[PDB]
């Protein structure tokens, strides 16, 4: 299949959360970024099917002058023999740069090294904004404060995602990220949070990368198997359960929005050593259409 | 009830040392054991055989001539004491972070004084010191002890109680960091485990197991008779602070010690399990416990059946909230003995496993079960918010409620507020209450705060002292006369503990009851004598342990006891350990959630480079203790809050001024700022330190940061 | 298809704007700033507001309203057509404040001489330099072609009362006063002609 990466730079604050809306996160899985292309395409008037069945993107991860950065891979780390708050240093350490990563693989990392690494990450700066509420004001009441946590990305760096997918895919990828780049991605979209441009390009770097064939399997988008899958790849398996929830963002799913039914998907960098391909799994209940929460898999291959 | 004479037997085989240090109450003019045999013979209920032949017998001289029945409990009293081991009657116990971190800062000579700190200075313990202690004993003995497994615990805390600060091996040569009473807790850990592997092997004589050769003395330490235990809770910070909602700033220190208490209840559950006291519980701290067990293939049994129980319950009441991952290594005696250089190796590997299991935390099941729901819930928590629960009136959760329910003894009985483990319920009650529960329902645990299980935990908090702050717990610090109404939060950590207990420990003096001393040492300094260094400020305190702090309270309040705090860790650690903080400054009705990550953050930007540092405020000022005390507060901040207050206005529109002008690197900025000193009417001395300061880079950031810690001050 | 109107225009302050932050150093009653740069913003919140509130004292909630500036009632669940980013300082007026070396921001001293003892009570309030330039950026989302028409008319009347009103502050005592420059109006996305289409 084809391989593009898409690189966005943020023109405004962005706010993206977790779980409140004081809290401001750097990065969104590929869950978030697939809910936004599927409500361009429903906005586009465009098809669902090419997105539902080919299209396998990754989460965001931060890239900056000269260096693009991937997860964190989940593996057994021997650390050093003396120290052990140097395994400290590399559970702070988040984020690898491209190059480094076939060392941190091979082990080849001092503690230092890992809080160097960890720190010449250059994205941005996460704050707290505070806004209020001043409609009940007007009906005899008070201005009712509240937070809302954005980030700014650093000049020159920014945010990136792989995409695989056929050149119909592709172009359908293109022509709903040119759509999205004036929608926005966040959570305060339509209050200026989230402006951003994007740039898709083939990358031979990353194409390359992703060719390199290795003995086990790092995930890149927050994936889940199915039954049969799942029975087979926990076998000696490094991985992380994020839990996935949310409302439901749809003017035609209620009368008023209700929350997902909670969700539970292997964080992006976990280790496999069999690998998996993940479903579009349903997180609607009792709906008028079906919320669609993305678990497929974006696989890169390691020797470790 | 043989094991229980063991125990007890093992416990107190050292107790003649301290009479035989007396020389004041009808000295024997014996070996310590010998005497101690008379002491507990004085005492019918403890003139039970095994416990007067373990205190007789246990040294190879004793032993050889001991004229004992085979399968006695004396030969295991005495491999423990040997395991756990490997003459002035006036020799002081000594600090046990001199041997920690000799090989860098050198060996301290650091001695405590008959909470206490090491004074430094050498001294004599008076024998009639000992002499008192001895009386204080045998009427302690006399009525208020007695025999049981509930008599064992309470046995256990009166021997930490009063032999805490009592060295273990009286000889002066040899080193006296381990105290009598850390040496007496892993003799009896050791001796039970033992005795728990020789009656897995149906030994039919003790002596001839292990005795009477010598050389089978040597292979039993060969043998892999133990076993390391971690159990770690994983989720603690995030259900601590993740929570949203005016009832969090209450609910704050009520979820930590539900967290701690719910550790203690999972530690006291394995050990009853085990059919153990908590002597074997090496150490508990910040979601952390480890212990020594045997061997035997019960053990391994008992610790599988407990993992999954915990795992099961931990899914079914909190799924993937909290979780808590056991793993164990097989341990040689010679590992706690060190004799091979084996023993950090021992605990590296333990800890390697215990990750391991982290990483693949849930099994096939389980993630199909967490993936299936049926139903969303329609309502969630205001804090917390979880779905799948079903969430009551308020909008409030049954874990959410009861938590607010809670906020002196802690019930672990089958009816209570929140769920606790194995299917009970944690209840805070007061005495007479708590003892009423425990009479109407029996296996009824109970903990008191610093049958009763007495456990060690900083429970300072300003507002509860005063009732009408016991309203509102951390508004009530917000509300100032003067003073921008603002909030202070710690975080603070030891830095390279792991690698403390591992390398600071030179391997010459590694052991089994060096490692017990320095955890001991570690949790009284974080449980016990936190709370008497933050007496009389607006300060409560979330979370202790030393690997994790949090002090919430009025900005200023908190960097004070911050300063004050690095000065008693430098006492009582004696050097060998420095700690970095982070301080943060934040409005009331900040989220919970903001201001413990972004203090944080600026705990991770002190623990950069030399880890003897502060982030104050702003990420920008990173500094070190003595340039926060000295030079930013003594040195600048004093002079200057002395000059303005000397003013009617107190300033706060030349400070603004002096920043703005601060903040810029013009050269006419300088001019300007001499000019707007010139022109404030200050004394001439203090307008060219002023000035100067300005001039000098690391100067005027100082300057900049006692002028906004003075605009802070008075705020009306 | 679906259109996006993308507005791009100037916000000159005509006197000092001061768009206060609850939450660079001690300053008295301080301005937001950009957490990178540290140049003062008018955050899309404070626009998108005050546009919505001058809209509801015109029209009269009103459906022109919650059809612009969303709303999520029960029944009432319609995505906001205007999407406002946040103001960020000009880099023209950046250079113009670089040269003249004039601070960004100034500080207005006030004061409040109170009725019953008559004494002067001092004050400090940050306030964005009257030369000032802000980058608007909004974005309108063509939903209903019958009724974009309407809905411009009514962002027009919202502009002009808000250039004969304040923006963030306290403009009934002269702070705030803004003009809207409209450097253009253009079609990003989709293909709705906007060239009639003109705010002012």
């Amino acid at each position: 299949l084809v391989v593009k990466l898409v690189k966005l730079t943020f023109k405004s604050p962005v706010h993206f959360g977790m779980k409140r809306l004081s809290d401001s996160n750097h990065t969104i899985a590929a869950d978030t970024l697939f809910s936004a292309l599927i409500i361009e395409a429903l906005q586009q008037q465009l098809e669902l099917s090419h997105l539902l069945n080919n299209l396998v993107i990754t989460d965001l991860f931060p890239y900056n002058k000269t260096s693009y950065f991937l997860p964190k891979p989940l593996i057994r780390i021997e650390g050093k023999k003396g120290d052990e708050s140097g395994y400290k240093a590399f559970k702070k350490l988040t984020y690898i740069p491209v190059e480094n990563y076939s060392e941190y693989l091979r082990g080849e990392i001092d503690s230092l090294e890992a809080s160097k690494i960890a720190e010449s990450l250059n994205l941005g700066k996460a704050s707290l904004s505070t806004k209020v509420s001043l409609q009940a004001v007007d009906h005899n009441g008070e201005s009712e404060p509240y937070s809302v946590g954005n980030f700014t990305f650093y000049p020159e760096s920014g945010l990136y995602f792989l995409a695989k997918g056929n050149a119909d895919t592709i172009g359908q990828l293109e022509i709903l990220m040119h759509a999205l780049q004036y929608s926005g991605i966040g959570g305060k979209r339509s209050a200026g949070y989230g402006q951003f441009r994007c740039t898709i390009e083939d990358s031979g770097k990353f194409d390359s990368l992703l060719s390199q064939t290795g003995n086990i399997a790092i995930l890149l988008s927050s994936a889940m198997a199915s039954d049969e899958e799942l029975v087979d790849c926990l076998e000696d398996a490094r991985y992380l359960l994020k839990k996935r929830t949310g409302f439901v963002q749809s003017k035609t799913y209620a009368d008023q929005l209700v929350k997902k039914k909670d969700f539970y998907a292997f964080s992006a960098g976990s280790t496999f050593y069999q690998k998996f391909n993940g479903k579009i799994f349903d997180v609607s209940d009792n709906g008028r259409h079906s919320v669609y929460r993305y678990a497929k898999a974006f696989w890169l291959e390691g020797k470790i | 009830n043989k094991k229980l004479e063991l125990m007890y037997g093992s416990l107190l085989h050292d107790i003649g040392k301290i009479v035989y240090r007396s020389n004041s109450v009808d000295f024997a003019k014996g070996t310590h054991s010998k005497i101690g045999s008379q002491f507990l013979n004085k005492f019918k209920p403890f003139q039970l055989s095994g416990i007067v032949d373990s205190v007789s017998y246990h040294h190879y001289k004793e032993l050889a001539s001991s004229s004992l029945l085979d399968d006695s409990v004396a030969y295991i009293t005495y491999i423990a004491d040997n395991i756990a081991s490997g003459f002035d009657k006036r020799a002081p116990l000594a600090s046990i972070f001199n041997v920690v971190n000799s090989e860098t800062k050198g060996l301290a000579n650091y001695t405590y004084s008959f909470y206490r700190y090491p004074t430094d200075a050498k001294k004599e313990y008076t024998s009639s010191q000992y002499a008192a202690l001895v009386n204080k004993m045998t009427d302690d003995l006399s009525n208020k002890l007695k025999v049981g497994p509930d008599s064992f615990s309470s046995l256990l805390q009166w021997t930490e109680s009063l032999w805490s600060y009592i060295p273990s091996s009286t000889d002066t040569n040899q080193v006296m960091d381990v105290s009598l009473y850390d040496h007496s807790k892993i003799t009896c850990a050791i001796a039970s485990c033992i005795y728990d592997y020789l009656t897995e092997m149906n030994c039919v004589n003790y002596r001839k197991e292990l005795f009477s050769p010598y050389e089978k003395t040597k292979q039993f330490y060969q043998e892999d008779v133990f076993l390391l235990v971690s159990l770690d809770m994983s989720g603690i910070q995030d259900f601590i602070y993740n929570i949203s909602g005016s009832k969090a700033l209450k609910s704050l220190r009520s979820r930590s010690f539900y967290l701690e208490t719910m550790l203690e209840s999972l530690v006291d559950d394995l050990l009853s399990d085990l059919e153990l006291s908590r002597a074997n519980l090496l150490y508990t701290g910040g979601g952390h416990a480890y212990l020594l067990l045997p061997n035997t293939e019960r053990a391994r049994d008992v610790l599988a059946s407990f993992e999954g129980e915990m795992k099961e319950w931990f899914i079914k009441i909190f799924k993937t909230d909290l979780s808590v991952a056991i793993a164990y290594k097989a341990c040689t005696g010679e590992d706690l003995m060190n004799s091979n250089g084996t023993y950090s190796d021992l605990w590296q590997t333990v800890s390697r496993k215990l990750s391991d299991k982290k990483a693949h935390k849930y099994s096939l099941n389980e993630i199909k079960l967490f993936n299936s729901t049926i139903h969303a819930g329609t309502q969630e928590c205001k804090e917390c918010l979880r779905s799948d629960i079903d969430i009551s009136e308020d909008s409030l959760c049954k874990i959410c409620e009861g938590i607010i329910a809670i906020s002196s003894f802690f019930v672990v009985s089958p009816e209570g507020k929140v769920p606790l483990p194995r299917n009970r319920y944690l209840s805070v009650e007061n005495q007479d209450g708590a003892e009423r529960k425990i009479k109407m329902n029996k296996e009824t645990r109970i903990y008191s705060k610093n049958l009763v299980t007495n456990l060690w935990m900083c429970d300072y908090d300003f507002s509860t002292l005063n009732p009408e702050t016991k309203k509102q717990g951390i508004a009530s610090y917000v509300n100032r006369e003067v003073g921008i109404p603002r909030l202070g939060v710690l975080r603070a950590d030891i830095d390279n503990l792991g690698t403390t207990f591992i390398k600071g420990i030179p391997e010459q003096y590694r052991s089994i009851s060096r490692t017990a001393t320095l955890s001991r040492q570690l949790s009284m300094f974080f449980k016990f004598e936190l709370s008497n260094i933050l007496k009389g400020a607006r300060i409560s305190v979330i979370y202790s342990g030393g690997d994790d702090l949090f002090l919430i309270g009025a900005w200023d309040d908190v960097i004070s006891k911050a300063l004050v705090l690095r000065k008693a860790f430098t006492r009582f650690s004696a050097g060998k350990l420095t700690f970095s903080a982070g301080i943060g400054m934040y409005p009331v009705k900040y989220p919970i959630s903001k201001m413990a990550s972004e203090t944080g953050v600026l705990e991770d930007l002190a623990k950069r480079g030399e880890k003897n540092q502060v982030a104050l405020w702003n990420d920008s000022k990173v500094f070190g203790w003595s340039q926060l005390e000295e030079q930013i507060l003594k040195e600048k901040m004093i002079p200057l809050q002395e000059a303005l207050t000397n003013s009617q206005e107190h300033g706060k529109s030349f400070l603004y001024k002096m920043l703005e002008l601060l903040r810029n690197e013009d050269q006419i900025n300088i001019a300007r700022l001499a000019y707007l000193l010139a022109r404030s009417s200050l004394s001439e001395e203090l307008t060219q330190s002023i000035f100067a300061w300005s001039q000098n880079k690391q100067q005027k950031v100082e300057l900049i940061t006692a002028i906004e810690y003075l605009v802070y001050q008075i705020r009306e | 298809m679906y259109s996006k109107i993308r507005i791009v225009g100037k916000i000159d302050v005509l006197t000092g704007l001061h768009i206060g932050g609850g939450g660079i150093g001690a300053i008295a009653s301080p301005v937001v700033r950009d957490p990178y740069s540290r140049l003062p913003i008018i955050p899309g919140s404070s626009i998108k507001g005050k546009m919505r509130s001058l809209l509801a004292k015109h029209i009269g909630d009103a459906p022109e309203i919650l059809r612009l500036f969303g709303s999520s009632q029960k029944g009432a669940i319609q995505s906001s057509r205007l999407q406002i980013s946040d103001a960020f300082f000009s880099k023209a007026s950046q250079e113009e404040f670089d040269k003249k070396d004039l601070a960004y921001t100034e500080t207005k001293f006030e004061n409040t001489i109170s009725r019953l003892t008559a004494v002067a009570n001092p004050r400090q309030i940050e306030r964005v330099t009257r030369g000032a330039s802000f980058d608007f950026h909004i974005i309108y989302n063509v939903e209903n072609i019958n009724e974009v028409m309407a809905d411009f008319e009514n962002i027009k009347t919202a502009i002009h009362l808000l250039e004969n009103d304040y923006l963030g502050g306290g403009g009934t005592r002269g702070n705030g006063r803004i003009r809207f420059v409209i450097d253009s109006i253009d079609t990003v996305v989709g293909d709705f002609d906007s060239s009639n289409l003109s705010i002012k």
